RNA sequence: GUCCAAAUACUUGACACAUGCUAAUCGAACGUUUAAUUUUGGCUCUUAAUUAAAAGUGGUGUACAGGUGAGUAUAAUAUUUUUUCGCUUAACUUAAAGUGAAGGCAAAUCCUUCAUAUUGCAAAAGGAUAUCUAUAUCCGCUUUAAGAGGAUGAGAAAAGUUUCAGAGAUAGGUAGUUGUUAAGGUCAUGGCUUAACAAGCCAAUAAUUCUCUUAGUCGAAGCUGAAAAGGCUGAUCGACCACAUUGGGAAUGAAAAAAUCC
RNA sequence: GAGUGCGUGCAAUAAGUUUGCUUUUCUGUUAUAAGUAAGUAGACAUAUAGGUUUAGAUGUUAUAAUAGGAUCCUUCGUAUG
C-alpha cells in the first residue's frame, strides 16, 4: 500500500529531493539508506531516527505523499538532466504565415533544437519565451541566446514560512527605535576616542 | 395604483371627560379610565390617563362626556380622535357643529394626499421639460459650429 | 459570512463537536445562529457485537443543513465532509488512484 | 447559467465544478424550504388541534 | 535612474543656442516635483520666484527657474529641434540626439512621425549608423520607437549601403546581418514598438512590420551576398550554415509575397492613399531609394538558389524580379533628374557608379 | 498527607515591568534596488535582459480572537406580541451585461480625469496559463436584478412589559417647544423641515435639576431555603455595557464594531 | 498645617470646530477671448526632402459668471494660572 514511486531524472537520489525541499533537512540525509526507506518508514519510524523538530517530520510527509502524485515542483517533469544540471531552448514553429509559436523545450547540450524529434522534445512546464530569445520562468539563468539552465538548488520547491521584518506589526516602532539609540551611542562613541 | 389609501381600520372606543377645551383649534384634553396590575402586591391601581383628543369641528366643551378612537394621528401628540358625544355640557347637541364621521374624515386625508401627488408629477415633468429645453439649446449652439466648420472642409474636397 | 461548522465541547481528552450555523468572523464556542447537529470523533461499538467493527455516532438535520447550503453558506472542510457521506455535497478531496 | 439551459458542455474543469455546486444548492433550497414548510404545517396544525 | 541630460560638445554656435533653449525650459523642468512645475508657470508666483527661485543639484552647479510665461517664454520644441538637428555635422554633434530625444520623451512632446525618418537619414549620411542602433535600442529612455513604416525602412536600407559601399565584405556583412535580425527581433518581441500609429498601418498592409516582404528582402540580401564569396573548414561552416537560411528565408519571402505584384502593389491600395500611412512610396524618388536593394537581393537570390537545384524558388523569385523591376523602370522615367532616387538605383541596379 | 482523572486557580495595587512571543498574508498586483548569469557598444567603463534574495509600494485582514471591571445609577426615539414596511454601492450564494483612453510617482489591480453604459445623470483594472503545422480558458474588476445576512429607519400603528442603588436638597420644565392652516419631504407616519398665526404642551405628592456615598448589568450561571415575582453572589459558562497610562478629538469605511490614528 | 483623579467662575489653550458685512486657493461645468507654448484639424509646396500656412470642431491657456471642496481669520475648546 505504501507504494514507492521510481525515482525521476531530476531527483535521481534521497540527497537531492532533500536538497531541493529545503527547511533544513539535507541532515537527515543519511538516515535514509536507500530510495524506498524515505518512501516507506512511518511516522514513528522516523521519529526515532532523529527526524526534529515535528514541524520537518509532518514537512517530509506532505512533500513524500506530493511526489507519489506527480506533483512536483518546479523541473520536476525534466528528461535530459546530466549531474543535476539541465538546459532549456526554444522551439520555433510555424503557426502562420505571419505568426511564430516559440515552446521552451529541454533538449541535451550538444545537440540542436530541430535536430531533435518529438518523442525526445519535451515542454518544460512552468517556463515560457518572453520576445524572441529570453527564457523566462523562476530559476532559468541564461548561457546564450535562447538557452538556459536549471541548477539543483537547495529549497528550489520549499514552501518558505513567512518572516517577520522587523519584529512583526506589532514591535516595529520600537525595535527601529532601539536601534537608531544604539546607533547614534556608537557614533558617538567614536567621537569621544 | 400611484396613490396610497389610509388604512381605515377600527379601534376599540373609550369613554372619557373633556378636561380643558378652547386653548387650542381642534383639540381637547379627554380623561379616560384605566388600571395597572403591580406584581409586587398583586393588586390592580387606577391609572387613568389623559390624551390630546382631535376635535375637528369644535363641537366640544370642559365637561361633556365623549367616546374617543386611538390610531388617528393628526399630530406629534395626537392619537386619538372624537367618535361621538356621550353627555354634552352647558348646551344640547344640536346646538354645536357636526361631528363628521370617520368615513369623512379618512376621505379627507386620500383627497388631500391624492391631490398632493398630483402637484408632484406636475412640477417634476415641468421641472425636467423646463431643463431640457436649456440642454437642448447648447445642442443648438454647439450643433451650429460643428456644421458650420465640418461642411467648411467637405466643400474642399468634391 | 454564514458557516456551518463544528463548535469542540467537552473535557481534556473527551472531544466532543457541536454542528452550528454562526457568522466566520466570530468565536468559536459563542452562542450560535443555530444548532444544526452534534458529531463525536472517538467511534464506538455495538454492545453486544464481537465482529469489531466502529461506527461514528452524528445527530445532523438534513432538512435544515440544506435551507441553509442554498441561501450561500459555507461549511468548513470537516463539515464539507460529512454533508458528502450523506449526499448534499461532492467530495472535496479524493483519494487519488494512480 | 445561459450555457447551461442550451445543452452545452462544461467549457473548463472549474465550469464543471461550478456546475455541480451551483445544482447542488438548487437541490437543497428546494427540498429544505418543502422540508420546513412541512414542519411548520404540522406544527401549527398540532397545536390548533389540541387548544380546539 | 539616467543621468540628467546634458549637451557639452556642439561644434557650431548655433546648435548650442538651440539645445540650451530645449534643455533650461523644456527638459530640465521634467526633472522636478511636480507640485514645484505647476508653481514655474503661475502668474501668482511670479514675484516669489524672483526673491528666492527654484533650484536644481545638477551635476554641481545649480539651476535657476524663474517664472515661466507659458504662452511667450517658451519656445517651438519643433522648430528649434530642426535648428539643431541641421547644425550637426560632426559626431560629438550627433550625440545628443540621445539625450534630446531623451527630454522630449519626459516632456511628452508628440513629435512628428516623420521626424524619426528624418534623424535616421541625416545621421546615417554622415557615418553615424551606431548612434541610431544605439537609440534603437534604447528605446525605454529615447523614445525613438519603430513605429513608421518608413523609418523601419529607412533604417534597413543605410544599413545595406553600408555593407555595399564595401563591396560588401565579409567583415562588414556579418555586422549587417547582425543589425538588421535585432531590429526584426524589437518589432516582434519587444513591445516599445508597438503603438496604435503602427497597428493602423499594419492593418492597411495585412503583413506586420517583422513578416513584411520589403523588410524581409534586405536579410535575404546579405544572407546572399554570404554564399556568394563561399559556396580553413571553420568558415566553411559558416557558408553551408548560411545555405540553410537562404534557402529558409527564400522560401518565407515566396509565400508572404504574392505573385507578379510589385512593390506599389503588394499592400493593399488602400494604404498608398493616406499620407501619414505609406504615401513615401508613390514618388518615384524616394521608390527606387527602397527599390534598388530589394530587386538586386532577388536577382542574386535567384541565381544562387539555381545553382543548388531549386526550380520552383528559382522561377518564382524571378517572378518579383521581373515585377519589381518593370515598376522600377517606370520610376526612373518619371523621376526627375539629379534626384537622389536616379542616382542611387544608377549606382546599385545599373551599376554605372 | 499514598495514587489517579476531571474541573478550577491575583477575589488585593485599572500597581510598576527585564526577556521571548499573541497579525499576518498575496510575486498569478507593482516596480526599485544589490548580487551573480548572459547580451550590447566603445576599447575595467557602458547598454538591454534573466534569476535569486532583501527592503518597499499596493489589496485584504488587524472592526475577528483574547484581556480587564477602572469608570458608569438607570423609564429609554428602551423593549416583546400582531399587522404593515423600508434601507443595504464590502463580503457569502444565483444569473446577466460591460470590462475601452491618457496623465503623475521608479512602476502598478496606487492616485487624477475622460469616452461609452434603456431616455439623462451615473462605472471599471488589469494579471496569468494553454493550443496552433490568432483563438479559447483561468483569477479579478465595474454595473444591474434577486436570495441570505445585517450592528438596518427616529420605521409606523394597536395593546402590553421592564422590583428605577442609598441619602439629602430643589417647583417648575419645555422654545420647533404644544396645536391649527398651507406647502414640501417620506413607502408611510411624525416641526421631520419651513412660512404665517395661536399660547400652548409636560408637571404639580419632585416633572426637572443638583451634591454626596457605593456598584460593571443579567440568567435555576454559582451557593442556599420546605416555600415566597425567595435571599446572596455577579468567579469559571453565555448575553450585554464600558475600557486599553489619564484627559481632549476626528476621519476612513457597507458598517467603528480598533490593543489603530491626531 | 498637608493633600486632591472632585465640582465650578474668569483668563488661557493643542488637535478639532459652529458661523460668515472673512483670506487666499483648487476643481467642475456655462459663456467668451486667444491660436505665441502645447495639442487637434485642413490647404499649398518641397525631395539625400519633410517646409510654408490658416483654422477652432474635441482639447490647452486666460478672463467672467456660477456650483462645490480644501486653506487663513473668526467662535468654541485639554493642558495651565
Ligand atoms: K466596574
Ligand atoms: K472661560
Ligand atoms: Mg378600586
Ligand atoms: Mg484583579
Ligand atoms: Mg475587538
Ligand atoms: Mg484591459
Ligand atoms: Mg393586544
Ligand atoms: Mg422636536
Ligand atoms: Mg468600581
Ligand atoms: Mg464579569
Ligand atoms: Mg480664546
Ligand atoms: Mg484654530
Ligand atoms: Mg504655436
Ligand atoms: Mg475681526
Ligand atoms: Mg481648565
Amino acid at each position: 500500500l505504501p507504494l514507492i514511486p521510481k525515482p525521476t531524472p531530476f531527483v535521481p537520489d534521497v540527497p537531492t529531493f532533500l536538497t531541493l525541499i529545503g527547511r533544513d533537512l539535507k541532515q537527515h540525509a543519511d538516515k535514509f539508506p536507500t530510495w524506498e526507506a524515505l518512501f516507506t518508514l512511518t511516522t514513528d519510524q522516523l521519529r526515532e531516527l532523529g527526524v526534529e523538530p515535528p514541524r520537518a517530520r509532518r514537512y517530509l510527509l506532505r512533500w513524500r505523499q506530493r511526489f507519489r502524485e506527480g506533483k512536483f515542483g518546479i523541473g520536476g517533469d525534466l528528461k535530459h538532466v546530466e549531474n543535476g544540471v539541465a538546459y532549456l531552448k526554444i522551439h520555433e514553429k510555424e503557426a502562420s504565415p505571419t505568426r511564430t509559436s516559440r515552446r521552451v523545450v529541454n533538449v541535451p547540450a550538444n545537440q540542436h533544437v530541430e535536430e531533435v524529434s518529438e518523442g525526445e522534445r519535451v515542454k518544460v512546464k512552468g517556463y515560457k519565451v518572453k520576445g524572441v530569445s529570453t527564457i523566462v520562468g523562476p530559476y532559468a539563468l541564461p548561457v546564450q541566446k535562447g538557452v538556459a539552465k536549471l541548477a539543483v538548488t537547495e529549497g528550489m520547491w520549499e514552501d518558505k514560512r513567512g518572516h517577520k521584518v522587523d519584529g512583526g506589526e506589532r514591535r516595529r516602532a520600537e525595535v527601529r527605535f532601539k536601534r537608531g539609540v544604539a546607533e547614534r551611542k556608537a557614533l558617538r562613541e567614536k567621537m569621544g576616542f | 395604483a400611484a396613490a396610497t389609501k389610509v388604512s381605515r381600520k377600527m379601534f376599540r372606543e373609550l369613554h372619557g371627560v373633556v378636561v380643558t377645551s378652547g386653548l387650542i383649534d381642534k383639540t381637547v384634553k379627554v380623561r379616560v379610565g384605566g388600571q395597572k396590575f403591580n406584581k409586587f402586591l398583586q393588586k390592580h391601581f387606577d391609572d387613568p390617563k389623559q390624551y390630546l383628543v382631535h376635535d375637528p369641528n369644535n363641537s366640544l366643551r370642559a365637561g361633556d362626556v365623549v367616546a374617543i378612537m386611538p390610531g388617528f394621528i393628526t399630530s406629534k401628540s395626537k392619537r386619538h380622535v372624537v367618535k361621538h358625544i356621550i353627555a354634552p355640557a352647558g348646551t344640547p347637541i344640536e346646538e354645536r357643529p357636526p361631528i363628521p364621521s370617520l368615513d369623512e374624515l379618512w376621505d379627507a386625508k386620500d383627497a388631500a394626499k391624492a391631490a398632493k401627488k398630483e402637484r408632484k408629477v406636475l412640477r417634476e415633468k415641468m421641472q425636467a421639460a423646463e431643463e431640457a429645453i436649456e440642454l437642448a439649446e447648447r445642442m443648438a449652439r454647439h450643433a451650429v459650429r460643428e456644421i458650420a466648420m465640418r461642411e467648411k472642409i467637405i466643400s474642399l474636397q468634391k | 459570512v454564514l458557516k456551518l461548522r463544528l463548535a469542540r465541547f467537552g473535557r481534556t481528552n473527551a472531544p466532543f463537536y457541536n454542528i452550528v450555523v454562526a457568522h466566520a468572523r466570530t468565536a468559536r464556542n459563542s452562542k450560535p445562529l443555530e444548532v444544526i447537529g452534534t458529531y463525536d470523533p472517538v467511534p464506538k461499538k455495538d454492545t453486544y457485537d464481537t465482529t469489531g467493527k466502529l461506527h461514528k455516532d452524528i445527530k445532523l438535520d438534513v432538512t435544515r443543513a440544506k435551507y441553509w447550503i442554498g441561501v450561500g453558506a459555507q461549511p468548513t472542510d470537516t463539515v464539507w465532509r460529512l454533508l458528502s457521506l450523506v449526499g448534499i455535497l461532492d467530495p472535496k478531496y479524493k483519494k487519488p488512484q494512480p | 447559467s445561459a450555457a447551461e439551459l442550451a445543452g452545452l458542455p462544461p467549457k473548463s474543469k472549474q465550469e464543471s465544478w461550478r456546475r455541480k455546486m451551483a445544482e447542488a444548492r438548487r437541490q437543497s433550497l428546494e427540498a429544505g424550504l418543502q422540508g420546513l414548510w412541512q414542519r411548520k404545517v404540522k406544527r401549527d396544525q398540532k397545536q390548533a388541534k389540541e387548544s380546539k | 535612474t539616467y543621468p540628467v541630460v546634458s549637451f557639452n560638445k556642439t561644434s557650431s554656435p548655433e546648435l548650442k543656442e538651440a539645445l540650451e533653449t530645449l534643455r533650461e525650459k523644456v527638459i530640465l523642468p521634467t526633472y522636478l516635483p511636480p507640485e514645484l512645475r505647476q508653481k514655474i508657470f503661475n502668474k501668482k508666483y511670479e514675484k516669489e520666484l524672483a526673491h528666492d527661485p527654484v533650484t536644481i543639484q545638477i551635476d554641481g552647479q545649480p539651476q535657476r527657474f524663474s517664472y515661466i510665461n507659458m504662452l511667450t517664454d517658451m519656445p517651438n520644441t519643433p522648430k528649434n529641434i530642426r535648428a539643431a538637428l541641421l547644425s550637426m555635422k560632426n559626431g560629438g554633434d550627433f550625440a545628443n540626439l540621445s539625450g534630446l530625444l531623451e527630454g522630449m520623451h519626459r516632456a511628452n512632446r508628440k513629435l512628428p512621425y516623420w521626424l524619426s525618418a528624418q534623424i535616421v537619414r541625416k545621421a546615417c549620411k554622415a557615418g553615424h549608423l551606431q548612434l541610431i542602433l544605439n537609440m534603437v535600442r534604447d528605446v525605454k529612455r529615447t523614445g525613438f520607437t519603430l513605429e513608421r513604416h518608413e523609418t523601419v525602412n529607412e533604417l534597413l536600407f543605410w544599413i545595406q549601403r553600408f555593407a555595399w559601399k564595401s563591396d560588401y565584405s565579409e567583415p562588414e556583412t556579418r555586422k549587417a546581418l547582425r543589425e538588421v535580425q535585432e531590429i526584426l527581433d524589437a518589432l516582434e518581441g519587444d513591445e516599445r514598438h508597438m503603438s496604435k500609429d503602427r497597428k493602423r498601418q499594419q492593418a492597411l498592409t495585412r503583413f506586420p512590420y517583422h513578416r513584411d516582404p520589403q523588410f524581409l528582402a534586405a536579410r535575404l540580401n546579405l544572407t546572399a551576398e554570404l554564399a556568394a564569396r563561399r559556396a580553413t573548414s571553420e568558415q566553411q561552416l559558416n557558408s553551408a550554415n548560411d545555405v540553410k537560411n537562404l534557402v529558409k528565408y527564400a522560401e518565407q519571402l515566396v509565400r508572404l509575397w504574392p505573385a507578379d505584384k510589385a512593390l506599389l502593389d503588394m499592400y493593399t491600395d488602400e494604404a498608398y492613399v493616406a499620407r501619414v500611412d505609406l504615401r513615401y512610396l508613390i514618388k518615384p524618388q524616394v521608390h527606387l531609394r527602397y527599390a534598388s536593394f530589394t530587386l538586386q537581393a532577388l536577382k542574386n537570390a535567384a541565381k544562387i538558389v539555381g545553382q543548388l537545384g531549386h526550380g520552383p524558388l528559382a522561377a518564382q523569385l524571378i517572378n518579383r524580379a521581373a515585377a519589381v523591376e518593370a515598376e522600377s523602370q517606370l520610376a526612373y522615367a518619371k523621376v526627375d533628374d539629379g534626384m537622389a532616387g536616379q542616382k542611387i538605383y544608377e549606382m546599385v541596379v545599373g551599376g554605372k557608379k
